[PDB]
C-alpha cells in the first residue's frame, strides 16, 4: 500500500454492494431470464464472501440521456395504432442510435472520476450487462408501496441515482470512499431503495429490494482498481479454458465414482470455440492477501482457479493419489504459482496472455501431463491422466485462452433455461400453476426464439427471414445444454395431460395455452437443422414425438426439417427407424379426406 | 550538455529501482513460505 | 400595493399613446426623465429582493421602460451599479435561476406529434426575460455588456451568454438532429423561438472574444442545431407561418452572420463547417430556386426590415465569403 | 436605426465625426502577415518552464 | 391540530345543509367550495382523517351540481394516478350522464388503462369505470381502452377459470364478476372496436357461462343476462 | 472515557489519531477537518455508546462516552479550531 | 528528448522516497511501543 491519493470510488469502476442492519449480505440477480433482484441473508459478510458470488459484481459508469430514446421507444410501443412511418419512425430509428453511441464514448471518456454525493451514478451489472432502475409506478409485489426491480437494457429511465453518506461526516460534494455506509436514491422515485424482511417461493435464502422511507445504510466494498481491464491480460473476474498443446484441452467433469477424468475427446484442434462448455470454464481469481476476493493479479498472483459448474478448485497430492476436487480452499494446498517462459523476471510485474507452466503451492511442485489413463473406463480408445512431480521441464506449457464475455452471458443464459423450464415443464402437466406464468413462459421462450438466431426481432412471429443466419457455436451451445432435451420433455407432459386426442382435449378444447407453446417449441426444433449432422444425431431421439403428431399443429415442418435437407446418411438412421411402415401406416391411419401429408412422407 | 546528463543520469536512476523489487519480492515470497509452512 | 406602484412606472414610460410653462416629451427625454431619477435600482434591487412572482414577472416589464430604444445613459446606467456591491451573484444567480427552471419546464414539456393549447406559465416568463436580457446587452455596440456575460462575483453565478444557449438549445429539442426538427417546431412555440433566436444573435454582434468561445465552443451541441435551420425547412408549411418560416430564415442566417464575423480563424469556422456538408451551396441555389419562385413583388431590403426569399438566399450567399 | 451589427455600425458611427482614418490609408494590405511562428515561439519557451 | 379536526367535520355538516337545496348552496358558496378545492403528510393521523372526511364531504358538496361540478373540472388529474383509495369516491362523484357524455377525453382512459395494470385491486374502480363509461357515445369511447390491453384480474379463467369459480362458488369475487360485467357493458355491438370485443368476449361466455351458468351461483345469475 | 489524570507522563494518557480520507503511506500532513481516535500503547477505539450513568436522577437525556476496541467508521468529531480573538476575550 | 527524460526519470525519482518513509514511520512506533510496554 504505497497510497498518496487514491482509494476513493471511480467512474469506470466494478464494485460489489452490501447490505446492512436489519437484513444483512449481498445484492445478486438469482436468474439470468429473470428480473427479480435477491439478498442472500446468511452467507456472505465482510470477511467470507461465498462461493457463486462472482454475480454480485457491480460497475459504475457515468449517466445516459434517456430522453430522445424514450421517445422512440415509446411511439414504438402501441396503443395508438397509427400516426407512423418511416417517414416519421424509421427517420428518428437512425436519429436514436448515433446519439446512442455518444453515451459509448463518454463512457470512454471517464476512465476515473473522484465521485462527489449528490450527482448522477448509473450504477450497471457485471454478467448481465443489464442494469437496474425503478418506475415512478407502484407495482412493488410483495411489500405494497411505491418500487419496482427492473433489469434493463436501454434503462435510462429514472436510473439515475443521487448517493449521500448516513452519518454527517461528510458533506455534499466530497470524495466518498470505500466503506461509506451510502444511501442511494433515484432522483424521480424519491424513495431510497431498502433490504426488505420478507421470502416468497424459491430458496430459502430468499429475500428482495423494496424502496421505502427507511434507511438501509449500504457499505460498498471494492476489490477492483481501474484503468486495467480485458486489455489481453487476466484479472479476478474472468474466465478461462485451459487447453493444452499436446491435446488442447483438459477436462472435468463430475463422475459418480470418486476420481474424476481427463480423458481426451479424440482430437484436440486450433484451440478453437469446438469444446464442450462443462469441461473448460474455470475462472481466474487473486488473493490480494485479504479477506475479501480480490482482483488485478500483477505477477507473483499466488492465484488459484474455480469451476464454474460446480463450485471446486485445484489440489494435489504430490507423489501420491491432478483434478483434486476441494469445495474450499483457504489453506496452502489450493493456491499455485506460475512461471516466467520467456517473460523474463526479476520486476518484470505484468501478467501477459499467452502461455504458462504451472508449480504448486508451498512446495513448488511441477504441474504435468504423463501416459497413463486411471482404466477405470473399460477401453476408452485414447485417453491421458494428468500427474504432477516436482521435476522441472520446458515442456508442459498450456495457453491462458481470454473467453469474451458474449460466450460466457450466452453461457448461464442456456443454463438458467433448464434450472427454470426443466423444472416447471413437470408440473403444469402435472398440476396447475398461475396462468400469469404461462404468459411469463411465453416470452422466455420467445426470447429464446430470436435468441439462437442471433438477431433482435422487428416482427413477432418472422423467424423464417432470420433462418439463413447460422452460427454453429449457439446450437453447440444448446445442444451441449439440456434445452433441447427439456422442450421435449415438455412436450411430451402436454401430450400426456391430453392423456390425463391431442387435438382434441388440449387443442379443440381450450386453444390458447397448448397450441402456442407448441409453435414456440416446433420453429425452435426447426432452428437445429440446417447448420451440422450431430444435432441430426438427436432424430434419433425426437423421431416419437413425430410419431404422434396429430393436432396439425405447426410441427408437421419438422418432417420437412428432418427431410427437406437431404439426408442420406441420417436417413440411414433415420429411414432406419423402419417405422415409416408405422409412419405412413400412421398416414394411412390417418384415414380422412387429408392424404397431402402421406404424399409427403412418401416424396421424401 | 543537456543530453550526455540526461543519459548518463537518467541510466543511473533506471538501474537503481531493481534492487529494491528484489527485496520486495521476497516479502510477499516469506507470505507464501508461512502458508506453506504445515 | 408595491404591484400597482411598480405598474405606475410601466404606464409612465408608456407613451406614443393617449394622443389624439409646458415640457415638451422626448421618448429619448422620457427615457432621460426616468434615467434621472436612475431609478433603476428600484429594478436594481427588485430582481435582487425577488420573491413576488408577479413582481419578478412584473419588473422586468419595467425594465423595457428603461430599455426599449434609448439606454445611451441607461446602458451606462445598469453598468456601474451593476459591477457596483456584492449583489451580483445574488442577481446574475436570480435571473439564472429563472433559467434554470425555464430549462426543467422545457425539458417536461410536450411530447410528439401523432380554448387553445396554452403555454407554460414558467415558459411566458422566458420570453419576458429573454427580451430584457437582449435589450441590455444589444446598445448598438454594448462593449461592457459583452464583457459582462462573464463577471467578478467570484463564484461568477452564471455564464448566461453559454446561459442562453442551452434555453435557446432546449426548444428546439436540442437532440433532434434533423427531420424532428420539424416534429419540435412549435407553431405557436415559433414566436417564443423567435425572440429566442435574435437575443442570441445580439449577444454575438461586434467583439469576437465574448460570443467566440459562445460560438461553437460552449459544449453545448447546438451550434449546428442553430444552423439546422439553414439546413432545412420547416415540416408545417404553415400560412402565418409562411413569413414566419420567412422570418425563422430571416432570424436564422442573421445568427450565422454573427457566426463567423471576425475572419482569419480556422477553428471557429470549422465548427460551422464541422456539421455541415459542403453541397448546402446547392441547397443555397435551392434559395435561388426558391427566390427564382418568388412572386411579382418588389422587394428592396433597406429600412427597417423585410424578408426577401432572395434576400434570405442573398443572407445566405454570405455565407460564402 | 437598428442597422447591421457592429462592424457595419461603426462606419456609421464615425462618418458624423468627419475624421477620416478608417480607410487602409497605407497600412494594411490584407497579405500574410505570418504569425503562426510567433506562436511556435511561445509554445518553446513552455519547455523551459 | 385540534382546531383543524373540527373545521373538517363543521365542513362536512355544511355540506351536507348545502346540498339540501343545491342551485343555492353553489351560488352561496362557490367561494367556500372553491377554497375546498385550492384546499384539496402520508399516516394515520389527524390529516388521514381530514382527507377522507374532505373527500366525503365534497363527494356531496360536488354532488349536487353540474355546472358546479364543471366549476371543480380542473385538477381532477390529482387523483386518477393515484389508482388506488379515497380518489374513487370523487371519481364515482363526477357523473352526470349527459355532462359526462359531452367532456371526456381519452387522456384517463388509459389513467384507468394503465389503472387497470398497477394502482392496487380497484375494485369499486371497475364501477369507477363504468360509470365513466356512463350510450353509445361512450361506447365509441369504450372501445378504445377495450382494444388496448388485457387486464382483468382472472376474468376469462376457461376451465382454469371455471376451477377459481368453484374456489369462489366455495367462498373479491363477485367483485370480480361485477368488473367482468361492467367490461361487457362497456362492449356493446358495434363499433369497429365494438363488434371485435364483442365478438371474442362473446364466444368466450358463451362457451364458460354457458358451463357457469349450468354450475352455477346466485350472482353470478344476475351478471351473466347482462 | 472522560478520565480526569493531572500528570500524563505515561502511556495512558497519550493517543494516536486516524487518517479517514486522508490516505497514509507518507501523507505527513496534520489536515484540519475530521480524525477519528486510537489510545496510547494498545491503540484502543474511542467511541459513543448509549447509556448514561444514571447518577443525575432523571435527566431528559444523556449520553455517556465510552470506548472499546472495536474498530468502525462512525464515531468522528472534528478538530475544530477556535480564533485567538475568542480565547483571549 | 528533454521532456521524456523528465517524466521517466521524475517518475522513478518520486517512486523512490516511498521506502524510507515506510521504515522512518516504524522508529517512531517503536517508541511508542516501548512507551506501552508494562
Amino acid at each position: 500500500m504505497s497510497d498518496k491519493m487514491s482509494s476513493f470510488l471511480h467512474i469506470g469502476d466494478i464494485c460489489s454492494l452490501y447490505a446492512e442492519g436489519s437484513t444483512n449480505g449481498f445484492i445478486s440477480t438469482l436468474g439470468l431470464v429473470d428480473d427479480r433482484c435477491v439478498v442472500q441473508p446468511e452467507a456472505g459478510d465482510l470477511n467470507n464472501p461465498p462461493k457463486k458470488f462472482r454475480d454480485c459484481l457491480f460497475k459504475l459508469c457515468p449517466m445516459n440521456r434517456y430522453s430522445a430514446q424514450k421517445q422512440f421507444w415509446k411511439a414504438a410501443k402501441p396503443g395508438a395504432n397509427s400516426t407512423t412511418d418511416a417517414v416519421l419512425l424509421n427517420k428518428l430509428h437512425h436519429a436514436a442510435d448515433l446519439e446512442k453511441k455518444q453515451n459509448e464514448t463518454e463512457n470512454r471518456k471517464l476512465l476515473g472520476t473522484v465521485i462527489q454525493y449528490g450527482n448522477v451514478i448509473q450504477l450497471l451489472h457485471l454478467k448481465s450487462n443489464k442494469y437496474l432502475t425503478v418506475n415512478k409506478r407502484l407495482p412493488a409485489l410483495l411489500e405494497k408501496n411505491a418500487m419496482r426491480v427492473t433489469l434493463d437494457e436501454a434503462g435510462n429511465e429514472g436510473s439515475w441515482f443521487y448517493i449521500q453518506p448516513f452519518y454527517k461526516l461528510r458533506s455534499i460534494g466530497d470524495s466518498v470512499v470505500i466503506g461509506d455506509k451510502v444511501v442511494l436514491n433515484p432522483v424521480n422515485a424519491g424513495q431510497p431503495l431498502h433490504a426488505s424482511s420478507h421470502q416468497l417461493v424459491d430458496n430459502p435464502g430468499c429475500n428482495e429490494v423494496n424502496s421505502v422511507n427507511c434507511n438501509t445504510s449500504w457499505k460498498i466494498v471494492l476489490f477492483m482498481k481501474w484503468s486495467d481491464n480485458k486489455d489481453d491480460i487476466l484479472k479476478g473476474g474472468d474466465v478461462v479454458r485451459l487447453f493444452h498443446a499436446e491435446q488442447e484441452k483438459f477436462l472435468t467433469c463430475d463422475e459418480h465414482r470418486k476420481k474424476q477424468h481427463v480423458f481426451l475427446r479424440t482430437t484436440g484442434r486450433q484451440s478453437a470455440t469446438s469444446a464442450t462448455s462443462s469441461k473448460a470454464l474455470w475462472e481466474v481469481e487473486v488473493v490480494q492477501h485479504d479477506p475479501c476476493r480480490g482482483g488485478a493479479g500483477y505477477w507473483n498472483s499466488l492465484f488459484r482457479f474455480k469451476h464454474l459448474a460446480t463450485g471446486h478448485y485445484l489440489a494435489a497430492e504430490v507423489d501420491p493419489d491432478s483434478l483434486v476436487s476441494v469445495p474450499e480452499g483457504n489453506d496452502i494446498s489450493s493456491i499455485f504459482e506460475l512461471d516466467p517462459t520467456t517473460l523474463r523476471g526479476g520486476d518484470s510485474l505484468v501478467p501477459r496472455n499467452s502461455y504458462v507452466r504451472l508449480r504448486h503451492l508451498c512446495t513448488n511442485t511441477w504441474v504435468h501431463s504423463t501416459n497413463i489413463p486411471i482404466d477405470k473406463e473399460e477401453e476408452k480408445p485414447v485417453m491421458l491422466k494428468i500427474g504432477t512431480s516436482p521435476l522441472k521441464e520446458d515442456k508442459e506449457a498450456f495457453a491462458i485462452v481470454p473467453v469474451s464475455p458474449a460466450e460466457v452471458r450466452d453461457l448461464d443464459f442456456a443454463n438458467d433455461a433448464s434450472k427454470v423450464l426443466g423444472s416447471i415443464a413437470g408440473k403444469l402437466e402435472k398440476g396447475t400453476i398461475t396462468q400469469n406464468e404461462r404468459r411469463s413462459v411465453t416470452k422466455l421462450l420467445e426470447d429464446l426464439v430470436y435468441f439462437v438466431t442471433g438477431g433482435t426481432n422487428s416482427g413477432q412471429d418472422v423467424l423464417e427471414v432470420v433462418f439463413s443466419k447460422p452460427n454453429r457455436e449457439r446450437q453447440k451451445l444448446m445442444r451441449e445444454q439440456n434445452i433441447l432435451k427439456q422442450i421435449f420433455k415438455l412436450l411430451q407432459a402436454p401430450f400426456t395431460d391430453c392423456g390425463d386426442l391431442r387435438l382434441e382435449e388440449l387443442g379443440d378444447q381450450r386453444h390458447a395455452p397448448f397450441r402456442h407453446i407448441c409453435r414456440l417449441c416446433y420453429r425452435v426444433l426447426r432452428h437445429s437443422q440446417q447448420d451440422y449432422r450431430k444435432n441430426q444425431e438427436y432424430i434419433a431421439k425426437q423421431f416419437g414425438f413425430m410419431q404422434k403428431q396429430i393436432g396439425y399443429d405447426v410441427l408437421a415442418e419438422d418432417t420437412i426439417t428432418a427431410l427437406l435437407h437431404n439426408n442420406r446418411k441420417l436417413l440411414e438412421k433415420h429411414i432406419t427407424a423402419a417405422e415409416i411402415d408405422t409412419f405412413v401406416s400412421l398416414v394411412r391411419k390417418n384415414r380422412e379426406p387429408r392424404f397431402l401429408d402421406y404424399l409427403s412422407d412418401l416424396c421424401v | 550538455l543537456e543530453s550526455t546528463m540526461k543519459l548518463v543520469t537518467n541510466l543511473s536512476g533506471q538501474l537503481s529501482e531493481l534492487k529494491d523489487q528484489m527485496t520486495e519480492q521476497r516479502k510477499q515470497k516469506q507470505r507464501i513460505g508461512l502458508l506453506g509452512h504445515p | 400595493l408595491c404591484i400597482k406602484v411598480l405598474q405606475t412606472l410601466r404606464e409612465m414610460m408608456t407613451k406614443d399613446r393617449g394622443y389624439g410653462s409646458r415640457g415638451e416629451m422626448s421618448l429619448a427625454e422620457v427615457q432621460c426623465h426616468l434615467d434621472k431619477e436612475g431609478a433603476s435600482n428600484l429594478v436594481i434591487d427588485l430582481i435582487m429582493n425577488a420573491s413576488s412572482d408577479r413582481v419578478f414577472h412584473e419588473s422586468i416589464l419595467l425594465a423595457i421602460a428603461l430599455l426599449e430604444g434609448g439606454n445611451t445613459t441607461i446602458q451606462h446606467s445598469f453598468f456601474c451599479r451593476l459591477t457596483e456591491d456584492k449583489k451580483s451573484e445574488k442577481f446574475f444567480k436570480v435571473f439564472y435561476d429563472r433559467m434554470k427552471v425555464a430549462q426543467q419546464e422545457i425539458k417536461a414539456t410536450v411530447t410528439v406529434n401523432t380554448d387553445d393549447l396554452e403555454m407554460s406559465a414558467v415558459i411566458t416568463i422566458m420570453q419576458p426575460i429573454l427580451r430584457f436580457l437582449q435589450l441590455l446587452c444589444e446598445n448598438h455596440n454594448r462593449d461592457l455588456q459583452n464583457f459582462l456575460r462573464c463577471q467578478n462575483n467570484k463564484t461568477n453565478y452564471n455564464l448566461v451568454c453559454e446561459t442562453l444557449q442551452f434555453l435557446d438549445c432546449i426548444c428546439g429539442s436540442t437532440t433532434g438532429g434533423l427531420g424532428l426538427l420539424g416534429l419540435y417546431i412549435n407553431e405557436k412555440n415559433v414566436a417564443l423561438i423567435n425572440q429566442t433566436l435574435e437575443s442570441l444573435t445580439e449577444y454575438c454582434q461586434g467583439p469576437c472574444h465574448e460570443n467566440q468561445n459562445c460560438i461553437a465552443t460552449h459544449e453545448s451541441n447546438g451550434i449546428d442545431i442553430i444552423t439546422a435551420l439553414i439546413l432545412n425547412d420547416i415540416n408545417p408549411l404553415g400560412k402565418k407561418r409562411m413569413d414566419l418560416v420567412l422570418e425563422l430564415k430571416n432570424n436564422a442566417s442573421k445568427l450565422l452572420l454573427a457566426i463567423m464575423e471576425s475572419r482569419h480563424d480556422s477553428e471557429n469556422a470549422e465548427r460551422i463547417l464541422y456539421n455541415m456538408r459542403p453541397k448546402e451551396l446547392v441547397e443555397v441555389i435551392k434559395k435561388a430556386y426558391m427566390q427564382g419562385e418568388v412572386e411579382f413583388e418588389d422587394g428592396e431590403n433597406g429600412e427597417d426590415g423585410a424578408a426577401s426569399p432572395r434576400n434570405v438566399g442573398h443572407n445566405i450567399y454570405i455565407l460564402a465569403h | 436605426s437598428t442597422e447591421y451589427t457592429g462592424p457595419e455600425s461603426y462606419v456609421a458611427e464615425m462618418i458624423r465625426e468627419r475624421n477620416l482614418d478608417w480607410f487602409p490609408r497605407m497600412r494594411a494590405m490584407s497579405l500574410v502577415s505570418s504569425d503562426s511562428e510567433g506562436e511556435q515561439n511561445e509554445l518553446r519557451n513552455l519547455q523551459e518552464k | 391540530s385540534y382546531n383543524y379536526r373540527v373545521v373538517k367535520e363543521i365542513l362536512i355538516r355544511l355540506s351536507k345543509l348545502c346540498v339540501q337545496e343545491s342551485a343555492s348552496v353553489r351560488k352561496s358558496r362557490k367561494q367556500q367550495q372553491r377554497l375546498l378545492r385550492n384546499m384539496g403528510k402520508a399516516e394515520d393521523t389527524k390529516m388521514q382523517e381530514i382527507m377522507r372526511l374532505a373527500h366525503e364531504f365534497l363527494q356531496n358538496f360536488c354532488a349536487g351540481n353540474q355546472q358546479n361540478q364543471a366549476l371543480l373540472h380542473k385538477h381532477i388529474n390529482l387523483f386518477l394516478n393515484p389508482g388506488i383509495l379515497e380518489a374513487v369516491t370523487m371519481q364515482h362523484i363526477f357523473m352526470n350522464n349527459f355532462q359526462l357524455c359531452s367532456e371526456i377525453n381519452e387522456r384517463v382512459v388509459q389513467h384507468f388503462v394503465h389503472c387497470i395494470e398497477t394502482h392496487g385491486r380497484n375494485v369499486q374502480y371497475i364501477k369507477f369505470l363504468q360509470t365513466i363509461v356512463k350510450i353509445k357515445k361512450c361506447q365509441d369511447m369504450v372501445m378504445a381502452e377495450l382494444v388496448n390491453s388485457g387486464e382483468d384480474v382472472l376474468v376469462f379463467y376457461n376451465d382454469r377459470a371455471s376451477f377459481q369459480t368453484l374456489i369462489q362458488m366455495m367462498r373479491l369475487f363477485m367483485y370480480h364478476i361485477h368488473l367482468v360485467e361492467l367490461l361487457a357493458v362497456c362492449t356493446e355491438g358495434k363499433n369497429v372496436y365494438t363488434e371485435i370485443k364483442c365478438n371474442s368476449l362473446l364466444p368466450l361466455d358463451d362457451i364458460v357461462r354457458v358451463v357457469t351458468h349450468e354450475d352455477c351461483i346466485p350472482e353470478v345469475k344476475i351478471a351473466y343476462i347482462n
